[PDB]
């Protein structure tokens, strides 16, 4: 029963603020050192700051001073990290972590880790994707193999699922990680390589599902 | 602050291999170094602290060494569960700093990417924007360079790429690059091409098409 429980993922408009919680109800709250470690997409781990509950002793990383406030509430055995004036660059997964709670020295390495809280900063609001075909052709037929796919563009937020022929085609399928575009909307492609000899006899359809906007789309992909 | 330097940035090995990762501190930190393992989409896991103290539950094959400014993490006989990214962190004083990590991947033979180029669909053009997509499929190693050219002129700033995680079956990688242009720019040029540079290619491979075929 000694775990760090974090609040759920969030979507924030630029300029807003977010407050992530981390509850540690096990053992004595004052023996934790609740630290917050950030990890932006594709980046390494970055220490933001931390606090020793009850004693309420805080330490902050220089880069976040002024923009972040880390606190702790003894009544609820919960610690918080509030990041304000959010920007696109702020998008990242925030982890709380702490040395295991001693029971009555305190070293600052992290025995315990929360599962992470994703904070996405975007000017956009919920929106279903548009699905365009990535059609096979001459420059899309390497030898006897052809590649085709679906461009799942401009949707928000994550995630979106993609299947081929309602799950009947999984071999040779590659669904890439979504990329947040300059517009604050996500985009991703799903491709599959098949025999070029099958393009005139086999039907290829990608099934896209975006629960956030209750959108479902089935796009048949055929050579141009 | 204390700057932590990890090397190599990427390590390629096979099950059964004995591997070593290093981490250097810009100044002495005694034995105050910890190591973490992290797999895609998951939170880091503590493996070692105080330089060589193995975290309860962590396999014996993991061992740490060092003090002062030089430290190492060793895996005596790599197992499939060990392929992930490792980070070192000094816990001597704040600000607490991390090394930039070492990705431990599965080694396989060099494989050139099969390249395919996709013109934007006529449907998307009606939206006022055009997306040209270039696919680099099943290659190794992961390092690759994609260069977009419009009417032989090099493109810059208008493309974004995404890469898959190493394939659990063939240990390869795949990458997609997408060039975004206004419908106006797209219908202003004829030749669209993506030039790919990779260790497995003796010279760059260029795939292209002429707008409207
Ligand atoms: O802990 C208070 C102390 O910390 C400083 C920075 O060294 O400010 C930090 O704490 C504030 C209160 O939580 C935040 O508003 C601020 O962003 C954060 O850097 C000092 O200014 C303050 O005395
Ligand atoms: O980090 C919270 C913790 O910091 C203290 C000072 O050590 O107070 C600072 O943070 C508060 C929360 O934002 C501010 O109200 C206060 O002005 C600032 O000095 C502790 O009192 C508090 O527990
Ligand atoms: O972990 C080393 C580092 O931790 C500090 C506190 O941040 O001291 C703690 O760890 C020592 C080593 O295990 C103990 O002697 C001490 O009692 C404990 O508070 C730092 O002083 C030290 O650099
Ligand atoms: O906070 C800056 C400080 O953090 C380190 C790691 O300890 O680098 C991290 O932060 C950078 C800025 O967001 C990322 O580029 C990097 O991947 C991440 O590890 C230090 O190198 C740096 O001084």
């Amino acid at each position: 029963e000694v775990q760090l429980v974090q609040s759920g993922a969030e979507v924030k408009k630029p300029g807003s603020s977010v407050k992530v919680s981390c509850k540690a109800s096990g053992g004595t709250f004052s023996n934790y050192a609740i630290n917050w470690v950030r990890q932006a997409p594709g980046q390494g781990l970055e220490w933001m700051g931390g606090i020793i509950p009850i004693f309420n002793i805080a330490h902050y990383a220089q880069r976040f001073q002024g923009r972040v406030s880390i606190t702790a509430d003894e009544s609820t055995s919960t610690a918080y990290m509030e990041l304000s004036s959010l920007r696109s660059e702020d998008t990242a997964v925030f982890y709380c972590a702490s040395p295991y709670p001693n029971d009555y020295g305190m070293s600052w390495y992290f025995d315990l880790w929360g599962r992470g809280t994703l904070v996405t900063v975007s000017p956009a609001s919920t929106k279903g994707p548009s699905v365009f075909p990535l059609a096979p052709s001459s420059k899309s037929t390497s030898g006897g193999t052809a590649a085709l796919g679906c461009l799942v563009k401009d949707y928000f937020p994550e995630p979106v699922t993609v299947s081929w022929n309602s799950g009947a085609l999984t071999s040779g399928v590659h669904t890439f990680p979504a990329v947040l575009q300059s517009s604050g909307l996500y985009s991703l492609s799903s491709v599959v390589t098949v025999p070029s000899s099958s393009l005139g006899t086999q039907t290829y359809i990608c099934n896209v599902n975006h629960k956030p906007s209750n959108t479902k789309v089935d796009k048949k992909v055929e050579p141009k | 602050d204390i700057q932590m330097t990890q090397s190599p940035s990427t390590l390629s090995a096979s099950v059964g291999d004995r591997v070593t990762i290093t981490c250097r501190a810009s100044q002495s930190i005694s034995n105050w170094l910890a190591w973490y393992q992290q797999k895609p989409g998951r939170a880091p896991k503590l493996l070692m602290y105080k330089a060589s103290s193995l975290k309860s539950g962590v396999p014996s094959r993991f061992s740490g060494s060092g003090s002062g400014t030089e430290f190492t993490l060793t895996i005596s006989s790599l197992q499939s569960d060990d392929f992930a990214t490792y980070y070192c962190q000094q816990h001597d004083s704040s600000p607490y700093t991390f090394g930039q990590g070492t990705k431990l991947e599965i080694k396989r033979t060099v494989a050139a990417p099969s390249v395919f180029i996709f013109p934007p669909s006529d449907e998307q053009l009606k939206s006022g924007t055009a997306s040209v997509v270039c696919l680099l499929n099943n290659f190794y190693p992961r390092e690759a360079k994609v260069q977009w050219k419009v009417d032989n002129a090099l493109q810059s700033g208008n493309s974004q790429e995404s890469v898959t995680e190493q394939d659990s079956k063939d240990s390869t990688y795949s990458l997609s690059s997408t060039l975004t242009l206004s419908k106006a720019d797209y219908e202003k040029h004829k030749l669209y091409a993506c030039e790919v540079t990779h260790q497995g290619l003796s010279s760059p491979v260029t795939k292209s098409f002429n707008r409207g075929e």
